[PDB]
């Protein structure tokens, strides 16, 4: 029910698999649950509230102010459009946006933004052997439950359009690399072991 | 006559004698309500009121409400902290902005 | 209420030409079917179609009245209920349609109660329109003027349309154009002019340039006093 | 016109096309557990500061009776108010501002209440009043944040709940003049940030003013007694005093409190393993 | 509607609106007793004719 | 330990000081850390600690940067 | 696997661990290991942000 | 009296009980069941005052949340 | 009801 | 005079007789229409008024 | 997208951008205003239909 | 290829029981309609209405019901052994059902 | 493994930069996996430097059917007088 | 907060009436009141909050 | 500064001549020069902020450690420890676990510690061949076409 991401995963599948594995906040930023997005803490210059954007200039933010418990928002919702290159705050509230527009890097700045993503949920991912439940009471909440296992043996490796094509269409190519990959493999394992 | 102090806030001043008042309460109100376990503990600063495993008693825990509200003259909103220990009590206590 | 109301009127006018052209008798009395069985399922449907012809003029003018006021709307929860309890009312007062057809009377008691009781979530819309009205940095437009003729036209509908539940009087005012005044008021002056008032209110949004103010005042003017005066 | 165009018909560089060392393996993973890793976002707020400037004085040059008069005589007319407030006084009022900030205030419409009011604003929070409203941002702020980088803040243009109304511009400009037919061009969601509680911070951007337009729609009506109507020196309540009460008994406990060998003495046992314990029954 | 014509525009005395939500006391029970009212009467009416 | 509150509080004092100082504003809070207790994050009541009872009060600074020297010495 | 002793003792002696790796890997026996697929992302451009 | 006093004493108790236990079950749901306490009208119960958002963490659905409840009565 | 017609 | 947001030419206020005039000389001066030289001048800090003070009307 | 600016600060119509509020020999009459050049509500864009052709045209 | 992520997976299903929910409203109408259907009055028009039971015969019914439960127990083998089983030795359950 | 945000986030040497590094991700090595809550109440108080981190548990969920039977013998035998009393009175 | 000034208190500024009835409110010996100076309180003759979310030098009166 | 490469990325415009807006092999690629651009403006910026806040971080400490203590001049038991001392009145019959999430965290995330203890920095890690000598060749290699 895993998608043999070798044949199969090329742009957008690709993508949400790398932003599975990797956790990458530029890929789990794209990939993000429209249905919620982390509750962060309240803007000021000291912490700003960081709106996140995969490589595009501009936002579109909502403010309600201050939300309370009583209330459970501030003021009226007000649109602005964050833009990137300075902190930008909302003068009916006062709270501070920053706009940080993640790039596709592994680069420690990306990593220090790891913690402001839900991570990406897996159920979802792949294919699946239940089309939806037809239960009234557990719909659209629930995810549908399958007939088979989901193997945890699996180690994704990334590769370019180029190397990608050319493991496609030549096995002795793939094999090659797939057995350099696994004695890899076997050495960080055993590193993280001595390290341990 | 002694004169009592012009000057507010003299419980967050002194913290060993905010500390002192609210172990001599705590003690009073344990041995009173539950003789039968706390006539013989001493009660210190580090001293809780859970259980071996760190399940909490809520009797126990509003009597200690109960004496610190009498004892300071405050009103120990019961459904934002459970007080546990003497630790948890300081912390209601000196929070507190009118306790006397 | 879309949703809701839809599949029974489906049904409804299924049954009418299964009726018509092949002999199902489902509206003839005469050997079971019953007639009284259509006007229900028509105007279960009826009543909410009204309230979800109504009910987005609502949305138009407190759109506007906070926008050129500079202040918030007096109170959105309260308007947001009063449009739900309208809406949820709305499905036990369609027998309002059919108080002469012969309904029993315990069922016209329930139906003329609830379709009185509508005047209170009706009064709440109102009352919030007039206190977002005040204390606030007013700006005159268009939209705004057109918000303020749907306030009148919505006033006199309701009104009218409230006296039209008191019983006795229904019964020399049903099927009568004491009713086509009511309904024409409301759904042409209120509907239209809130309707207007968007067009106004989204016309950059809508057309990429400004309004002319002449012609729309003219517009203004003679839609209104049209309405009044027919 | 531009031929057509097919992205993935070019080679991309994100993956090094060479594979590590095993001996480069190891010496990484030792190396990356022999130091402390790079840190990662934390939201909590230290030590939080007003947004808004210092709080206002209750005495001083600038208080808050003059907020309130400031507000009981607001009008936005279609002319300047040519009465210009001298600069030395603006300037006395708000110590830290410059001459050439009092000058340009006294050169906008405003009447002499709000030049300072609106000097004594932009000195505390630090606004440029050079900066001219346009629809993108309506302000520009320059502000020495907690680690003194001397950040700068852009009060954007907003719109009340609709993106329709929205003006979607990139030029210092207050028309609209852009129509996009796409809103959302690459697909990516507008965002309502919510807010943790727990993270959340004490209101300090002008916290002060979110009733005052209630009370000040009330005391606009109100009739108040003068000064030399209002009966003063009454007699004092019997049993209240400035100074807040403590009975003899609690100030004789706190005094002997101060002790450090203090225990409550009054324990039916000697739980305290006092050596001049003395059981009290 | 004098106040709002008189004294609301921008250039007669407008107000800063400075609440961002609004906290009442038994609002809707002022706001429907008016309407009660009515129905009441309207009720008793029919109930006469019928 | 008595000593590890006093530290505390002096500590957050200093650092209370030494921001508003290098902020040109004043302290938010008052409190060293934050925790929902009071809830003062979304309701109104501040945690703000300056008391005094007249003009000529010497206390009237303390909690307040204008207690400390440019240096961020605690007096004056 | 098998790390030369020598090359151990100059790790050992260059670096020295200070904290501990949160990576799961450092928990899986030569077992394990074994039995892992290797998969393969192919990593292009992005155009689409959703 | 003093009677009066161990009366309200024991009825806060009993009361404290109920909503602490009600409070323990409410924060399970929240950590183990996020879509049914979201579903419920459960506020987010994870106290993160030391600065790290919640890993699960969701928008209040509060969609029971006066007159109206009179008339739908 | 009880004065609506005043009279 | 620019009344509450709204300029008007040729307003007419009147000073009445049972008034207290301060400072005749300023007084005189500014009805008069000149420009005063103040550069003689002290500042009192008495914070004795209110907004909204009640004033006998 | 547009990213001209054709606003900012104007001066010396009423309002002098010279200092003169401490200045006894000068009154401010803003009622002596010069006219200027009228500025007219701005032009909305106008289509370049070869332009718009070939960039929407899709291979 | 490349288009079918986890977003576009519940969106067809979602659709999916969209479409039947749509399609269960008017027949659940119509159902309802069926249950309590006009009638003659029991006293004078109609007498016999009593003994209109319209009961069908039990056995009958199950002795239809055999290939639809049929189709759906192959459907449930075919989609289970997916997992180790090729195109062409699953035509022979996909024939069977199409028949 | 990880129980506690702080915990988690403090020093993590799996990030991506090195994990490309490496260019090895394991599946077992998910994010969504990797902390988990205790499911029991942990709110924070104020100590006396820092945060103090305190555990509300009321009551276990590991109870069997045989502490809930001896538990309601004297309800029973309440149950049962009181009906026996109205019965006889 | 002020402290109580013994029959000689002049507001700092003009607070809103808010009721011209004294209210007759049981008061426990040796607890700490805060009395509403301002009084746009909510929660009757004591201070709440709200002299915090207006522009006023009215301070509530710990007595 | 033992923990991180405070080495400062250079603009691609020196190396490769491509980037350089006066070398006449410029190919005006808006695109390419911003990502150049934020990448070096990126890391650059995070140098310089690592290097101010350790500065600020070191004044801070040093302001913290010679301020005067004046409860350390108070009543013994009232703003100061007894004088015996600090005492443990418990009866402790194991170890305490390491793991214990209090201490650690009442040592770790401190108020004092505010300016360093999110300075974003590059760990002072070995260097791989594959990543940090190969991959920059072969990213600089890439030809370019002005059509
Ligand atoms: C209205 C019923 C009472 C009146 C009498 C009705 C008599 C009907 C007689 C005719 C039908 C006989 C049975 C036909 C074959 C059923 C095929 C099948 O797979 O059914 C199970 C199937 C459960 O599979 P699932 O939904 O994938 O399971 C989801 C969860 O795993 C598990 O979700 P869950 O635990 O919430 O339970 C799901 C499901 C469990 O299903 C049952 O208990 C079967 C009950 C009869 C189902 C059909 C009733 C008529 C629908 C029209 O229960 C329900 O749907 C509600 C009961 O249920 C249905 O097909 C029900 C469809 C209608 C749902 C809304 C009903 C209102
Ligand atoms: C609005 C108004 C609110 C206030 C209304 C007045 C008070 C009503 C509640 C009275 C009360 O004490 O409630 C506390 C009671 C919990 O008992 P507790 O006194 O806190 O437990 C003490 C230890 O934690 C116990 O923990 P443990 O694990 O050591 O002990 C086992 C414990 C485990 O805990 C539970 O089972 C608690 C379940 C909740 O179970 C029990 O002790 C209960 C079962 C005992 C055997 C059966 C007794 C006779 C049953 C009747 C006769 C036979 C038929 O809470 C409830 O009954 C409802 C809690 C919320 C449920 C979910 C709501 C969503
Ligand atoms: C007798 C009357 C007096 C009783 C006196 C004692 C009352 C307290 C008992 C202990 C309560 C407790 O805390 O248990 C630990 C238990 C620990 O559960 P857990 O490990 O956290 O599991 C999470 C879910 O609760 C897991 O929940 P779940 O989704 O697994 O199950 C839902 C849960 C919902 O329960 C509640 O919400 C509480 C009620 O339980 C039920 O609905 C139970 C009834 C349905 C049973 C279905 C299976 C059996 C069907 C066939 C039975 C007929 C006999 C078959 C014979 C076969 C042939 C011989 O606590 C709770 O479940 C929390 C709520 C406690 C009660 C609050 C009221
Ligand atoms: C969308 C349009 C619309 C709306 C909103 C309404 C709203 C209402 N309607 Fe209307 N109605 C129709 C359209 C509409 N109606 C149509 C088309 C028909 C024809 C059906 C057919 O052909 O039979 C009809 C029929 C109809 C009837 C039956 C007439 C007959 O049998 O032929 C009745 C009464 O039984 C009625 C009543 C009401 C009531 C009580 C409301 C209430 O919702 C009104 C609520 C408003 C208020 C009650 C508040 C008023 C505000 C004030 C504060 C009052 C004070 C103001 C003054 C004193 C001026 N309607
Ligand atoms: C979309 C769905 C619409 C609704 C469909 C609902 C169908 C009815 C199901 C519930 C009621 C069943 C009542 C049966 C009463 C039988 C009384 C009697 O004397 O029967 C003797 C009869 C005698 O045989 P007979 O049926 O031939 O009757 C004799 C002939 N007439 C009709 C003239 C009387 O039946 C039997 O002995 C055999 C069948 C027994 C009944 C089986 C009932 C099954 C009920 C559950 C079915 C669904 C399960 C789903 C599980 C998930
Ligand atoms: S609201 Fe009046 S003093 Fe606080
Ligand atoms: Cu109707
Ligand atoms: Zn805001
Ligand atoms: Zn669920």
């Amino acid at each position: 029910r895993m998608t043999n991401t070798t044949e199969e995963a090329f742009d957008e599948v690709s993508h949400e698999w790398q932003a599975l594995v990797t956790s990458n906040p530029f890929d789990l930023n794209v990939f993000n649950y429209l249905e919620n997005t982390q509750t962060s803490n309240f803007g000021t210059v000291d912490n700003p509230l960081v709106v996140f954007t995969s490589e595009t200039p501009f936002r579109y933010v909502g403010c309600t102010g201050q939300m309370n418990e009583d209330d459970y928002e501030g003021h009226e919702l007000l649109f602005f459009l964050l833009r990137e290159g300075s902190l930008q705050r909302c003068m009916g509230c006062g709270q501070v946006f920053k706009l940080v527009r993640l790039r596709n890097e592994y680069s420690p700045e990306m990593d220090y933004y790891l913690s402001n993503f839900h991570p990406y949920e897996m159920q979802e991912m792949g294919e699946s052997d239940t089309t939806v439940l037809m239960s009234p009471y557990k719909y659209a909440s629930h995810y549908e439950y399958t007939q088979f296992e989901t193997p945890s043996n699996m180690v994704y490796s990334m590769v370019n359009p180029d190397e990608h094509d050319r493991l496609l269409v030549d096995p002795a190519y793939r094999m090659e690399r797939t057995k350099a990959l696994e004695e890899k493999y076997k050495v960080y394992t055993s590193s993280l072991r001595e390290v341990e | 006559y002694n004169f009592p102090e012009y000057r507010t806030g003299g419980v967050q001043a002194n913290p060993g004698i905010t500390a002192k008042r609210i172990i001599k309460c705590i003690g009073e109100r344990l041995r009173k309500y539950d003789p039968a376990r706390w006539e013989n503990v001493p009660i210190t600063f580090k001293t809780h009121f859970r259980d071996e495993n760190g399940y909490s008693d809520v009797a126990t825990s509003i009597q200690i409400h109960d004496a610190l509200e009498r004892e300071f003259g405050i009103d120990i909103k019961d459904r934002l902290a459970l007080v546990t220990d003497v630790e948890t009590a300081f912390y209601i206590v000196m929070s507190h902005h009118d306790p006397l | 209420m879309l949703a809701t109301i839809t599949p029974v009127l489906g049904a409804a006018v299924i049954m009418m030409a299964f009726d018509r052209h092949w002999q199902t008798t489902f509206f003839e009395y005469a050997y079971g079917g019953d007639p009284i069985l259509s006007q229900h399922l028509f105007w279960f449907f009826g009543h909410p179609e009204v309230y979800v012809l109504i009910i987005p003029t609502f949305g138009f003018i407190n759109m506007i009245v906070p926008h050129n006021n500079t202040r918030r709307v007096a109170s959105k929860h309260h308007m947001i209920w009063a449009i739900y309890v309208m809406a949820y009312m709305g499905y036990l007062v369609w027998g309002h349609h059919m108080y002469l057809v012969g309904l029993d009377h315990r069922s016209r008691t329930m139906y003329s109660t609830i379709t009185i009781m509508i005047s209170m979530p009706a009064t709440i819309k109102v009352v919030n329109w007039t206190l977002s009205l005040v204390n606030g940095a007013l700006k005159i437009d268009l939209p705004f003027l057109f918000s303020m003729s749907f306030l009148l036209l919505f006033l006199v509908a309701g009104f009218t349309g409230m006296w039209l539940s008191h019983v006795s009087l229904n019964v020399s005012m049903h099927d009568t154009f004491y009713v086509v005044a009511h309904f024409h008021i409301m759904l042409s002056g209120a509907a239209m002019t809130g309707i207007f008032s968007g067009i106004y209110y989204y016309f950059n949004a809508l057309f990429g340039v400004k309004y002319s103010r002449m012609f729309g005042y003219m517009h203004l003017i003679y839609y209104s006093g049209g309405q009044w005066v027919a | 016109r531009a031929g057509p165009y097919n992205p993935n018909r070019y080679k991309d560089y994100y993956i090094p096309r060479t594979l590590p060392k095993n001996e480069e393996i190891v010496e990484f993973v030792q190396s990356q557990h022999s130091v402390p890793a790079s840190p990662i976002r934390n939201q909590r707020h230290i030590n939080p500061v007003r947004e808004s400037g210092p709080l206002p004085s209750y005495d001083g040059t600038y208080t808050m009776e003059d907020i309130r008069a400031v507000f009981y005589n607001t009008t936005v007319g279609r002319d300047y108010c040519y009465c210009q407030m001298d600069p030395e006084e603006i300037m006395r009022r708000v110590p830290g501002i410059t001459r050439k900030e009092a000058e340009f205030i006294t050169k906008l419409g405003l009447s002499p209440q709000e030049q300072v009011d609106f000097a004594y604003i932009a000195y505390n929070i630090g606004l440029d009043i050079f900066y001219f409203t346009n629809q993108m941002f309506v302000a520009r702020q320059v502000v020495t944040n907690s680690k003194g980088e001397k950040v700068e803040v852009l009060w954007n243009a907003q719109c009340y709940e609709d993106i329709a109304q929205l003006n979607v511009g990139f030029a210092p400009v207050l028309e609209s003049v852009d129509y996009h037919w796409e809103i959302f061009l690459w697909a990516d969601p507008p965002i309502k940030p919510n807010n943790d509680f727990d993270l959340n911070v004490p209101c300090t951007w002008f916290e002060y003013e979110q009733e005052w337009w209630m009370e000040s729609c009330i005391q606009e009506d109100q009739f108040n007694l003068p000064e030399d109507e209002r009966p003063y020196n009454t007699p004092r309540n019997p049993h209240c005093r400035k100074e807040l009460w403590r009975s003899q008994d609690a100030l004789q406990e706190e005094e002997l409190m101060v002790n450090e060998n203090w225990y409550p003495k009054n324990t039916q046992y000697n739980i305290y393993n006092q050596p001049d314990f003395i059981k009290p029954k | 509607i004098l106040k709002v014509a008189r004294f609301r525009v921008l250039k007669m005395r407008p107000k800063i609106s400075t609440s961002y939500r609004p906290h009442g006391k038994w609002g809707d029970f002022l706001a429907c007793i008016i309407p009660l009212i009515w129905c009441i009467n309207i009720l008793t009416n029919s109930n006469l004719i019928l | 330990d008595i000593n590890k509150y006093m530290e505390s509080q002096l500590v957050n004092d200093t650092l209370r000081a030494f921001v508003s100082k290098v902020g040109k504003t004043e302290p938010a809070t008052w409190k060293n850390y934050s925790t929902i207790y009071h809830k003062d994050n979304y309701e109104a009541e501040r945690v703000r600690h300056v008391a005094f009872v007249d003009h000529k009060d010497p206390h009237m600074y303390h909690g307040l940067p204008q207690d400390y020297d440019d240096n961020i010495k605690p007096k004056h | 696997t098998v790390i030369n002793s020598e090359f151990l003792t100059y790790l050992k002696s260059n670096y020295k661990i200070s904290f501990s790796a949160s990576n799961i890997v450092k928990y899986l026996s030569d077992k394990s290991v074994n039995n892992s697929v290797i998969l393969y992302l192919r990593k292009n451009k992005i155009f689409n942000k959703s | 009296e003093e009677r009066y006093d161990a009366l309200r004493v024991q009825r806060r108790i009993w009361s404290m009980r109920f909503y602490y236990a009600r409070q323990q079950c409410l924060y399970e749901l929240f950590v183990d069941h996020p879509d049914l306490a979201q579903w419920t009208g459960t506020y987010p119960k994870v106290d993160s005052s030391h600065g790290f958002p919640f890993y699960s963490t969701y928008e209040m659905y509060r969609d029971f949340q006066s007159f109206a409840q009179w008339i739908t009565l | 009801a009880l004065f609506f017609m005043a009279n | 005079l620019q009344e509450m947001g709204t300029t008007s030419q040729d307003i007419v206020i009147n000073f009445m007789k049972e008034g207290t005039v301060h400072h005749p000389e300023l007084f005189e001066a500014i009805v008069k229409g000149y420009n005063i030289d103040t550069s003689d001048y002290v500042i009192n800090t008495a914070n004795n008024l209110r907004a909204r003070e009640g004033n006998h009307n | 997208p547009y990213t001209k600016k054709h606003d900012d600060w104007v001066f010396d119509v009423t309002m002098p951008s010279q200092n003169y509020q401490t200045d006894l020999t000068v009154n401010i009459h803003p009622e002596n205003k010069k006219m200027h050049v009228m500025k007219q509500v701005m032009r909305q864009s106008y289509w370049d239909a070869e332009h718009d052709m070939a960039h929407e045209y899709d291979y | 290829y490349s288009k079918f992520t986890a977003a576009i997976q519940r969106f067809w299903k979602r659709t999916y029981i969209i479409f039947w929910v749509i399609e269960a409203g008017t027949f659940s109408v119509f159902f309802y309609l069926t249950l309590n259907a006009s009638s003659e009055p029991v006293y004078m028009y109609d007498q016999i209405k009593i003994y209109k039971t319209h009961l069908f015969s039990w056995r009958w019914f199950l002795i239809k019901l055999l290939p639809s439960v049929s189709i759906i127990l192959l459907g449930y083998y075919l989609q289970l052994t997916l997992k180790w089983n090729l195109f062409n030795k699953q035509n022979t359950i996909v024939l069977l059902i199409t028949l | 493994m990880f129980r506690w945000l702080f915990l988690y986030w403090y020093n993590s040497t799996d990030t991506p930069s090195a994990i490309a590094k490496v260019n090895l991700w394991s599946y077992i090595n998910l994010r969504l996996f990797k902390a988990r809550l205790s499911s029991s109440i942990a709110y924070y108080i104020l100590g006396l430097n820092n945060l103090e981190l305190k555990k509300l548990k009321i009551f276990y969920k590991n109870t069997y059917f045989d502490y809930i039977y001896l538990k309601s013998i004297p309800c029973l035998f309440l149950i049962i007088f009181f009906t026996n009393l109205y019965l006889f009175l | 907060s002020i402290p109580y000034q013994e029959g000689k208190y002049r507001p700092a500024s003009i607070p809103m009436v808010a009721g011209f009835f004294p209210y007759n409110c049981y008061l426990q010996q040796g607890k700490v009141y805060s009395w509403c100076s301002c009084g746009i309180s909510q929660s009757g003759p004591w201070c709440d909050g709200l002299c915090n979310s207006v522009v006023t030098r009215c301070r509530p009166v710990v007595f | 500064e033992k923990w991180a490469y405070l080495d400062y990325k250079k603009h691609p415009s020196t190396t490769l001549s491509h980037y350089d807006h006066k070398s006449k092999d410029y190919v005006e690629s808006e695109r390419d020069d911003y990502n150049a651009d934020v990448a070096t403006n990126s890391h650059n910026k995070l140098i310089d902020d690592f290097k101010r806040n350790l500065q600020m971080q070191r004044k801070v400490h040093d302001i913290l450690q010679k301020m005067d203590r004046p409860y350390l001049r108070g009543v013994p038991g009232v703003t100061k420890n007894i004088s015996a001392g600090l005492q443990d009145y418990s009866a402790p019959v194991s170890k305490k676990s390491q793991s214990d999430p209090n201490d650690f965290y009442r040592d770790a995330y401190r108020n004092e510690n505010r300016w360093i203890d999110q300075s974003v920095f590059t760990p002072k890690t070995s260097k791989m061949t594959h990543y940090d000598v190969e991959w920059p060749k072969e990213l600089a290699s890439r030809p370019v076409t002005k059509k």
